[PDB]
């Protein structure tokens, strides 16, 4: 039960980051813990490259990200 | 010494455990002293209305702290305050004063004024996403 | 160092502690580009394009 | 700031980097402006960027301490600068070229 | 004294665990140099709460 | 068991813990620290 409580408490900032990512597409990961990174140079793009490179989910280590 | 937090000297002949508990509680007094210096400095008109309002809001929490400390003094006069009880009861006050001292230090180091103060306050509020208090 | 502002000087000292020996004028211009809210990934790509042609 | 400040800054950067020919300055300007957002919308994970620079920095403790100092001062562009340094540390060739230009300069 | 020393050694091991765990969890502030991230910082806050509960339990133990 | 019971009869022969923990916490925990029920 204590481990569950600690997991919840540690996920709370991560769950806030997830909420912001899901609702606003805002990556709120301050330490790079979320699987998605935003490359703002392509996020400003107005083409397919905006979607593919502006925000990039770290796919190779999906288990780690 | 300068814009540093107030440091305290404890009598060396005190019990090591007592002296260490005093040094654990003294951070509250160091934070209070830092907050009071920040409040007294940033309450100057030259610091702008946002910093004046911030100093007044901090002054309200310092007043609540003085109420708390007066309650701990009253309990001590009643003999109900042990060093371990003080340490437990001051944990929230220690955390609050540490947060206030961190904010005071950040405002003073950044010379934040107007929109920069609001930006700093927003970034601090986001930084406390895990601490509801 | 007089080319960099005190904040830019502190960033230059940080960059030196980061191991970057950057020219203060280059760092100043980079800070000005960052002040224009240009995305750092685009600035990095620009630097890479500018440097790639200059063979040592 | 002047509307064309980016053109002056780019021209100075081209001169300082000894880039032969202003042919393509418009392309670098267009890349930066197309990727220039008026709002700092990029929430850069400064913690991980700090970590990458500290792994890259010869003085990683000093880098982390300076980052926490600048954050306590709310220093503008701190996280963008740390990200730029991390990207330069990622591009060893670009970093060596920049070091050689700095030495020559 | 040997048996008492053994018992006291076990109690000292428990106290050692308490003090070392408190020190490990005492990493307080997720400052800009905190590289363990906000999930780890929140975990350490929860751990501080746990150690506070442990201290409260120890203080609740009557000395009789 | 049935034999013993019948023989004796004929011969006339022969959350609350959570609440306790909450009270203990209130007596020993600082007022402001939320009790964690799994941790509690």
């Amino acid at each position: 039960p204590v481990l569950l409580s600690l997991l919840k408490t540690s996920c709370e900032p991560y769950t806030r980051f997830i909420h912001d990512w899901v609702y606003s597409g805002v990556f709120r990961d301050a330490y790079g813990e979320f699987m998605i990174q935003v490359n703002h140079e392509y996020l400003s793009f107005r083409d397919k490259l905006y979607w593919t490179h502006g925000y990039v989910l770290i796919s190779k280590e999906v288990e780690d990200c | 010494a300068g814009r540093q937090s107030r440091t305290f000297l404890v009598d060396p002949n005190l019990d090591l455990s007592i002296r260490e508990l005093v040094h654990r509680i003294l951070p509250v007094a160091a934070s209070y002293s830092a907050v009071t210096r920040f409040i007294e400095e940033k309450s100057s008109f030259e610091y702008g209305q946002v910093n004046h309002a911030l100093a007044a809001a901090m002054r309200t929490l310092v007043k609540e702290h003085l109420i708390l400390v007066s309650q701990l003094e009253q309990l001590h006069r009643q003999g109900l305050l042990s060093l371990q009880k003080l340490w437990f009861y001051i944990q929230p006050a220690m955390r609050t004063m540490d947060i206030l001292a961190s904010l005071a230090t950040s405002v003073d180091k950044g010379e934040c004024l107007g929109g920069s103060t609001l930006s700093l306050l927003h970034d601090r509020s986001f930084s406390y996403t895990g601490d509801s208090q | 160092k007089k080319v960099l502002s005190t904040e830019e000087m502190e960033l230059y000292e940080l960059a030196q502690a980061a191991g970057g020996a950057i020219d203060p004028d280059v760092f100043k211009i980079l800070v000005d580009l960052l002040k224009l809210n240009v995305a750092p990934l685009a600035v990095f790509q620009m630097l890479k394009s500018m440097c790639a042609g200059q063979r040592l | 700031m002047s509307e064309f400040r980016i053109h002056h800054d780019v021209n100075e950067l081209l001169s300082l980097l000894r880039v032969h020919g202003g042919d393509g300055a418009e392309v670098y300007i267009d890349l930066l402006q197309k990727n220039r957002t008026p709002y700092v919308t990029t929430t850069v994970s400064a913690h991980s960027a700090k970590v990458k620079i500290a792994e890259f920095s010869r003085t990683p403790e000093d880098f982390l301490k300076k980052y926490d100092e600048l954050k306590s001062k709310n220093t503008r562009n701190l996280d963008p600068l740390v990200y730029l340094l991390s990207k330069l540390t990622e591009d060893k060739e670009t970093l060596q070229y920049l070091q050689q230009n700095a030495k020559e300069r | 004294p040997e048996s008492i020393s053994s018992l006291l050694s076990e109690v000292a091991e428990y106290g050692t665990c308490y003090t070392r765990l408190s020190h490990f969890s005492l990493q307080p502030v997720l400052d800009s140099l905190y590289s363990k991230g906000l999930v780890f910082q929140a975990f350490t806050s929860g751990l501080r709460r746990y150690l506070q509960y442990y201290r409260a339990c120890v203080l609740s133990t009557p000395p009789t | 068991t049935l034999f013993l019971e019948s023989v004796q009869s004929r011969l006339r022969t022969p959350k609350e813990n959570l609440m306790k923990m909450q009270s203990i916490a209130e007596s020993h925990l600082e007022l402001d620290d939320v009790h964690d029920p799994l941790l509690a």
